[PDB]
Formats: C-alpha cells, structure tokens, sequence
C-alpha cells in the first residue's frame, strides 16, 4: 500500500485519526442533496474503477464534484466547488 | 448508514442445529447492511460492474443502487455425530463475513 | 476453443514499453466470440495510425469480415471485425 | 416482487455524458441482477453457505436482513479511450458485465 488520505463520510471500519490507506486516489466531493444542502466528504478510492469515479458523470441527477489526487494526504488540498 | 459489517452471532440452539452439531454451540457470522452511494470508497472492495451502475443510478434512479454483501468470508470447523455416535470434524467454507462491499 | 490472431500495432509502444507493429494472439472466456480492431486519427488527409489489437466479445463486431469505421466524424476513427488479421486494412464510412 | 435474476440493462455512454472521452464502443449490455433471496434459498439459486445462515436467522429473526441478489459472474469488455492528454488508450475492463446472478 503506498497512499494514505484523509477519509470523512467514506472511512473504513479500520480508520485511525480519520485517515484510510489505498493503493488508489483519494478524493474529496462536494454535494448538493434533495434541498440545496451541502455536504462534504473524502477518502479512499481503489485504483480499479477509478476512471469512472473521479471522471463521474454530468448527468448526474444531484449537483456534486467529486475530485481526485494522488500523493500522501493530498485530499486536505481539494476543495472542489459545484458544478453551476 | 452506508454499507458496513453489522454484528451477528448464531445461536445454533435457536436456529435447530444443536441437535445436529455437537460443538461449536454457535458463532459469530455477521451480516452486511448499508447504502452504496457514490463514490464507492476502496474499502467496498467494489467491481466495475457495481462502480458503473451507481453512476447510471446517479442519472436514472429507475436502475437500483449496487447491494452490500459480504464481499470475503472465512471457514469455520463444527463437530457432528456420525450414525456410530463418532464425533466428526469437518470444515464448511464461507460461514463468516470477513468484509463487506458493494456488489 | 476458436483461436483469433489479430495484427498488432502501438504507435505510443515507446512510453509504453511495448513492440511497434507485429503480432497478437487473442484470448477470450469460453462461448465468447474473439475480435481485432484498429484506430486512427484523420487530419488533413493524412491517416495516422494509432492502434491495432485484439477486442474482447462486442456485438458490435459481430460477422463483420472487413475492418470499416462507423462513425460519420470522430476525432479517432475505429473499427473493429471478426476476423483473423482483419484489421489489416481499414476504410471508413 | 420476483425471483434474484438477471435483468437486462444497456449502458449508453452518451447518456452518461462520457461520449467525449470513451472511442469505443458507444456504449454495452451490463445487465444488473436483482430479485428476492426467499426462505427456503431455491437450489438453483447460487447462494454461499453465509447467504443461507442468514436467511434462516431471518426467518425468525426479523431484525436480520435478508441476502441479496448480486452478481456472482461477470466478463469484461474492452474499451478505446482517451485519457488527460488526449492520448488514445486501450483497456480490458475486468467485470463490467452481469453473467450471472446469486444471493449473498
């Protein structure tokens, strides 16, 4: 396992100090639900899959921009802001 | 309230296997429970095939979310009565959750 | 088991470490049909080869014997057949 | 409602809005399995010995869940696509489509 990020909403059952190991990406999204309440949340993303999951899709029913980087605790730096 | 391993242990007395097997007098199996929402993190251990029908559920709800199930088990050994009343041991795969993912 | 041979060709095979032009010997699951495919880019008349390889099982691919794009303006062309060798030539339409 | 089968279900990349960066194809069958896990499981339903103990716990144990239908089989599919800098790249895609369906 080579990458660790900050996880929060998405944390494993073996999290420690709100961290996640991968071998992944780790991602952070931003998020609109049903009312326009929104909601952040990071963490671990497997690298298989992981084309679909950080290109998403922008049809996507909800607002939401989820980002992805890929060196040792670089979630702390994505702020990813809705899409207009 | 996402897709996590949830406790459960199987009291075989209360499911009529005490009967049957001698020893263990249960144990303790899990089970999976939970939403799959988008992103499925790396801990859901999820396929291609779960990954890409969150997307398509993310676009038309009418396509069903991805199931959280065990996505690795372990074996556990039981002893039964042989028609000798000869205790046997024996082996039976899957029988404990060890993780849970997104199928 | 249904054998596919495919001609192969990577116009990136220096990053990434791989053969130019050559050979492919394809693999497929069982009952699953075995193709070839071949890409390219168009710009200014000039064909410019990208890729050429096995395809997995794609109905899309299905009892075609010629290799023939079907995409009306793509900024990279593909075809792909059921054939051995038959992404040797491409056309498109 | 119905029994833990396979349904169909075709993924159309245009209308997942990825029609810009996938070449090839335009789009494939995946399928999706989904169905009722019913006490007693059906034998021809694929199901672990785990998906079975917890059936029967749910048969007397309401506050169980029962198992669910997912995929037990699947095959891949090979996409062209391009990647960050425009640069076309192939890939075989492991379990992108549905063959077969179980309770776990």
């Amino acid at each position: 396992p080579f990458l660790k990020c900050y996880c929060s909403g998405h944390c494993p059952d073996d999290a420690i100090n709100n961290t996640c190991i991968t071998n992944g990406h780790c991602f952070a999204i931003i998020e609109e639900d049903d009312q326009g309440e929104t909601t952040l949340a990071s963490g671990c993303m497997k690298y298989e899959g992981s084309d679909f999951q950080c290109k998403d899709s922008p049809k996507a029913q909800l607002r939401r921009t989820i980002e992805c980087c890929r060196t040792n605790l670089c979630n702390q730096y994505l702020q990813p802001t809705l899409p207009p | 309230s996402s897709c996590k391993r949830h406790p459960l242990y199987v009291d075989f007395s209360d499911v009529g296997w005490n009967d049957w097997i001698v020893a263990p007098p249960g144990y303790h199996a899990f089970y999976c429970h939970g939403e799959c929402p988008f992103p499925l993190a790396d801990h859901l251990n999820s396929t291609n095939h779960a990954i890409v029908q969150t997307l398509v559920n993310s676009v038309n709800s009418k396509i069903p979310k991805a199931c959280c199930v065990p996505t690795e088990l372990s074996a556990i050994s039981m002893l039964y009565l042989d028609e000798n009343e000869k205790v046997v041991l024996k082996n039976y795969q899957d029988m404990v959750v060890e993780g849970c993912g997104c199928r | 088991a249904e054998t596919r041979e495919c001609i192969y060709y990577n116009a990136n095979w220096e990053l990434e470490r791989t053969n130019q032009s050559g050979l492919e010997r394809c693999e497929g699951e069982q009952d699953k049909r075995l193709h070839c495919y071949a890409s390219w880019r168009n710009s200014s008349g000039t064909i410019e080869l990208v890729k050429k390889g096995c395809w997995l099982d794609d109905f899309n691919c299905y009892d075609r014997q010629e290799c023939v794009a079907t995409e009306e303006n793509p900024q990279v062309y593909f075809c792909c057949c059921e054939g051995n060798f038959c992404n040797e030539r491409f056309t498109h339409l």
